[PDB]
């Protein structure tokens, strides 16, 4: 992982994504404890934000065929680049809570929203 | 610089000598940041700390 | 089953279920 | 065990930095409050000359000057606040409310009250007694609506019982109130905040010793008065605001710095543990090589 042989655009992903999740973990007994309500706008914002990426990024698998009935899903990489962007862009934090379990692609994060 | 944004990291109203002084340290440790395979001549670094 | 039950549920039943200031006003006229 | 200890540590340096910030959070608001609540002096001392000046060569006469014949009940409205975390506050209003209603007890009357704030509602809720009305969400921030609306129902409830004879409501058509009481609580120092409540319901006459009246000025001072409670009401609400952060900062302070001493204690009992681990382990390693 480095800008010399791979895109810039996945570099600044994943350093947003990563500091997003370390504030998060720092944040989280406090959320425990303390409550939503003693949190500023740019807490409450990024907090939810990082509930939005946890979620997300969950998808399924082929294997668990036999576990759950649910077949798996395959998506290629500038489809989620882009969908990773949009994301911490924070232009979906509007979608709930259940549309961000177990989403393959945009398609199916769609058709569950939809389903809502 | 820590000893004072430690405390102050959810105030608003501040001595204005205190907030001064959180953005002259919050300044400089932003600054003493440098990528790798960089390196530095002394004179640079003079210039730049001052 | 479920018309049973809400059948049932219908025909069940819940068994439960000094210090005291005073404020005045300031008259300049003499005491009656 | 090891792991539990740690995670207790984290958890309790976590506390330790929450607390710290939330009481700076309290110590910022006390001032734009203390900034805010000294600010409707000039209206206040203006409204008091006037009622003065309107009232010294006036007729002395009105329901809310005069005094029902019997005491069939007296109204009473207590103050809370809208947020948790404030130490003793909700304590010290609960047990003034509770002196007033064993106080008021004695003459044998039925009382009625009236709350604001959703603790002293889930208080009373809980409790057996009758609430009428309520007010929240805007204890923290207040406006003179709020108050002018309260104090219009509240005088509006006290003439309602002009003609309340025994149980009959008369041509009220409604049981009403003969006397009201106000709770609230003051700022008196920094560190100093006792709470007070007073009765204001009806006007006493006093003489300390010693213009032109273009309107009615019996039309003039029956206007005038329902102002000047209003501006009392509105008054209390910004000194209880106060009162409630002044007492909000003190103690979550004493939280932070008893939250520290439960991280010295477990840093101990920790090194002690490991040190212990680590002894036995050299002496059983020790032990089974020397045996053989």
């Amino acid at each position: 992982l480095d800008p010399a042989i791979v895109g810039d655009e996945h570099y600044r992903v994943a350093q947003e994504v990563i500091r997003i999740l370390q504030r998060y973990k720092d944040l989280q007994d406090i959320i425990a404890i303390l409550g939503i309500d003693e949190l500023s706008e740019e807490d409450k914002q990024l907090v939810n934000r990082a509930r939005r990426i946890e979620r997300f990024l969950s998808q399924n698998m082929m294997a668990a065929e036999q576990f759950t009935g649910q077949p798996g899903s395959t998506v290629p990489l500038k489809e989620t680049i882009e969908a990773f962007d949009k994301l911490t862009k924070g232009e979906f934090d509007h979608l709930p809570e259940q549309a961000f379990f177990l989403i393959g692609g945009l398609d199916d994060l769609a058709k569950k929203a939809e389903s809502l | 610089y820590r000893e004072l944004e430690a405390f102050a990291a959810f105030a608003s109203d501040l001595d204005a000598a205190s907030k001064a002084q959180l953005d002259r340290g919050a300044r400089l440790v932003e600054l003493l940041k440098q990528p790798q395979y960089s390196p530095l001549a002394v004179e640079e670094q003079v210039v730049a700390i001052f | 089953l479920v018309s049973v039950i809400n059948e049932f549920k219908k025909g069940f039943q819940a068994s439960d279920g000094e210090d005291l200031e005073k404020e005045s006003v300031k008259v300049r006229k003499p005491a009656p | 065990t090891l792991r539990e200890l740690r995670g207790r540590i984290r958890s309790a340096g976590s506390i330790k930095k929450i607390t710290k910030a939330q009481e700076l959070i309290a110590t910022s608001r006390i001032a734009k409050a203390q900034a805010r609540v000294e600010a409707a002096r000039p209206y206040a001392a203006e409204i008091t000359n006037m009622l003065t000046e309107l009232a010294g060569a006036s007729a002395l006469d009105h329901p809310l000057l005069v005094e029902r014949k019997q005491p069939k009940r007296a109204g009473v409205l207590v103050v809370s606040s809208d947020r948790g975390l404030c130490g003793a506050y909700n304590a010290n209003v609960l047990r003034r409310a509770e002196e007033l209603f064993s106080l008021l007890r004695d003459e044998g009357k039925d009382p009625v009250l009236y709350v604001v704030g959703r603790k002293a509602l889930g208080y009373f809720s809980f409790r057996q007694r009758t609430v009428v009305e309520s007010w929240t969400g805007f204890s923290e921030r207040p406006t003179y609506e709020n108050a002018r609306e309260i104090a219009d129902t509240l005088v509006n409830a006290f003439m309602a019982g002009a003609d309340d004879e025994g149980d009959d409501a008369g041509a009220d058509g409604i049981l009403g109130v003969d006397e009201l009481h106000i709770v609230f609580t003051e700022f008196r120092s920094m560190l100093s905040q006792t709470a007070v409540a007073r009765r204001a319901a009806p006007m006493e006459v006093e003489y300390v010793g010693e213009y032109s009246f273009e309107p009615d000025p019996e039309t003039l001072f029956d206007a005038l008065l329902p102002r000047y409670i209003a501006t009392r009401v509105y008054a209390a609400l910004l000194e209880a605001a106060a009162s409630e952060s002044a007492s909000r900062r003190r103690a979550m302070k004493s939280a932070t710095d008893n939250a520290d001493d439960l991280i010295k204690a477990l840093t101990l009992a920790a090194n002690r543990e490991r040190q212990a681990q680590i002894t036995q382990e050299i002496s059983e390693i020790v032990g089974g090589a020397n045996a053989l």
